[PDB]
């Protein structure tokens, strides 16, 4: 055909962390929350099948799957780590997913609490009509 | 691999 298409979607990855007033019985000093979302409340569920958060092996059931929004994990712990996040798409064509190695860093006690936002742009060259339609609803 | 958990950026 004469025509060609490039579709771009915006994803916001982020996390917040605070030192607890009292640590847990396991010795967890921090509460944190990590998320994947669309910018400005945009509904990425139109094209996102699921988000998988791969937590550190020290956590129980470390593969945390969010099939619906909000795509987030709320936890307590004692240290930060690299947290692989997989965003699966509602498609039957490649790419089926994208991976981000998310930097789930925690600040030291007596430092300001963490509140981080990471901006990612996905580009899809010539997606299927069905997948294009899902992307442009978001 | 091991000892990847840490504090600070």
């Amino acid at each position: 055909m004469a025509s060609s298409c490039a579709v771009q979607v915006k994803l916001e990855l982020g996390h917040r962390a605070q030192v607890r007033k009292k640590p847990t019985v396991e010795g967890f000093t921090h509460d944190w929350m990590v998320f994947v979302r669309g910018p400005e409340h945009s509904n990425i569920q139109h094209f996102v099948e699921k988000v998988v958060f791969h937590l550190h092996e020290s956590f129980p059931r470390p593969k945390r799957v969010c099939k619906d929004p909000p795509y987030k994990v709320e936890e307590s712990g004692y240290a930060g780590f690299i947290l692989p996040i997989e965003v699966y798409f509602k498609n039957k064509e490649e790419p089926r997913k994208v991976r981000f190695d998310y930097d789930l860093f925690l600040h030291l006690e007596g430092h300001p609490p963490v509140n981080h936002l990471r901006c990612e742009k996905l580009t899809f060259n010539n997606p299927t009509e069905d997948f294009r339609r899902k992307l442009l609803k978001a | 691999g091991k000892g990847g958990k840490g504090l600070g950026k």
